[PDB]
């Protein structure tokens, strides 16, 4: 069915706008919005279709004190959207309380596109973790759309703040938002700034204007992850069947992402599979290993070569991973997109459950604990104190993510007959 | 796989247990006290039995039916089965 996307945060609104630019380049529309007669493709799961010849993308544009949204206005894509949902803090708790006081009218904006379409499948949350304006508010609406509708699917697009230590309040914020993503979202697509910055410094020569480049990298990822849904495949071409294969344990819903062209600014399948398994073509940063991998192909692919290629990785002993179930590596095939200039014809995807990211989590679980011993880096905001007078909800969230780390460490081994 | 009678004669029972399983779990989303746990243990042991029998039957010999085995055996958990 149809999928509604919601973007908040300034960085989130930017990457949502660039994503819709990428899809306007993808789909049979002009940059004004008007249909082009050159075109197979479906424009229904992400675009509301009138006959106003300007098919409006199904995005909910919310903000706090619009600054970059003015720059979103000065563009030729100002005729692509106008659903009139633009409305005028620093912490998780302050942003949570500010989202608390105005919940009725933003939820009326949600109920508007809920009543606008008749079929409903999923909500994509475009959000940055511990981002200030995004944090608190995004966790609040995440709690509310899961509590209000238990029949739909919740997916999130999320980056990870990592700068190798400055914001001293970030481990509290990420800790609480990770609780809310684990208990109020069914699947989370995890990215970080650091690995994409590393790959960007690898391909280009960039130090200062990194943001403008990594946005392009992210948008290529999010378009690629939706090519199987927008163009009709037969495997996991709905969101529900896609997420139903990727979760072996209901606490594990974090998906690793890669992309086989590391630079785009002939091939057989075993080549791109082996290039795919390398950690440098991976976009997300003791024995730590995958539980189950799904890889998705896009290009001119002969069908018998994929069988030989999977046989090749079986013979390589590149499978030095060992979970406790026979749920295995997964191949899928979709077409490369027509209708646009398409360089580097065959390109790959991976969607995998990897426990190396738990190290990333425990770094936050390290940092907050140190600040919890010092008690000088909570910054003592007034709404933060009124919202929780004892600050034991952060301690309870630390307990939940500690159980999450123990369940990860049990999921690494082939011994999960007992709970971890 | 309808002319080859053994693999047919176990995959039909895999299909028979699945309908009972999905009907059984949907009755109680709480704990199972109508002896559904009793049938759950029997069903998982019988499923392991039937799956190992069909794995021996697959191992005519078309490249596709043998080819399916290696996808599930990438992990080598049909290695000890």
């Amino acid at each position: 069915r149809e999928i509604i996307t919601l973007q908040l945060g300034q960085c989130g609104n930017q990457i949502g706008f660039e994503f819709w630019k990428q899809l306007c380049a993808e789909h049979g529309i002009s940059p004004e919005g008007i249909v082009e007669e050159f075109a197979t493709d479906r424009k229904d799961v992400f675009f509301y279709q009138a006959d106003d010849e300007h098919y409006i993308p199904r995005a909910v544009l919310l903000d706090l004190e619009p600054r970059v949204i003015h720059s979103i206005l000065n563009s030729p894509y100002a005729k692509l959207y106008n659903p009139e949902n633009i409305y005028l803090g620093n912490n998780w708790a302050s942003g949570f309380s500010q989202g608390e006081k105005i919940h009725e009218d933003i939820f009326d904006i949600i109920d508007r596109e809920a009543d606008g379409s008749d079929s409903l499948e999923g909500f994509v949350l475009c959000h940055s973790i511990a981002g200030g304006t995004g944090s608190g508010l995004g966790s609040y609406l995440l709690e509310r759309l899961n509590d209000r509708y238990p029949k739909k699917l919740v997916q999130t697009y999320s980056v990870f703040p990592n700068q190798d230590e400055d914001v001293v309040v970030q481990p509290y914020n990420s800790l609480l938002t990770l609780k809310r993503l684990t208990q109020n979202a069914d699947c989370v697509v995890v990215l970080d700034n650091t690995a994409l910055n590393r790959i960007a410094t690898d391909r280009l020569h960039i130090q200062n204007p990194s943001f403008s480049q990594i946005n392009q990298l992210v948008s290529t990822i999010m378009s690629a992850s939706t090519t199987t849904l927008r163009y009709p495949g037969y495997m996991n071409n709905d969101l529900i069947g896609l997420i139903a294969s990727l979760i072996p344990t209901p606490r594990l819903h974090f998906l690793m992402t890669g992309y086989t062209p590391l630079t785009t600014d002939k091939t057989t399948v075993l080549d791109v599979m082996r290039r795919l398994l390398q950690p440098k073509n991976v976009m997300v940063s003791t024995n730590h290993c995958y539980i189950a991998i799904l890889n998705i192909i896009q290009g001119e692919v002969d069908p018998t070569q994929v069988h030989k290629s999977l046989q090749r990785i079986r013979e390589r002993k590149l499978a030095n991973f060992i979970p406790w179930g026979p749920a295995s590596i997964q191949v899928a095939l979709s077409r490369k997109s027509p209708y646009l200039p398409s360089a580097h014809r065959v390109s790959g995807l991976m969607m995998a459950n990897h426990t190396s990211i738990s190290s990333l989590f425990e770094r936050t679980c390290r940092q907050y604990d140190k600040l919890r011993k010092r008690e000088a880096f909570l910054e003592q905001f007034r709404k933060e104190d009124m919202f929780k007078d004892n600050f034991d909800e952060m301690d309870t969230s630390r307990e939940i993510v500690q159980q999450l780390i123990d369940e990860y460490h049990a999921a690494t081994r082939p011994d999960y007959i007992s709970w971890g | 796989f309808i002319l080859l009678k053994p693999v047919f004669h176990c995959l039909n029972e895999i299909l028979d247990l699945c309908h009972s399983f999905c009907s059984l779990v949907s009755q109680n989303l709480g704990p199972l006290d109508e002896r559904g746990a009793a049938q759950l243990s029997i069903l998982v042991k019988g499923f392991s039995r039937q799956s190992s029998l069909l794995f021996k039957i697959l191992s005519h010999q078309i490249n596709s039916d043998l080819a399916q085995l290696l996808l599930r055996l990438d992990y080598n958990k049909y290695y000890t089965q």
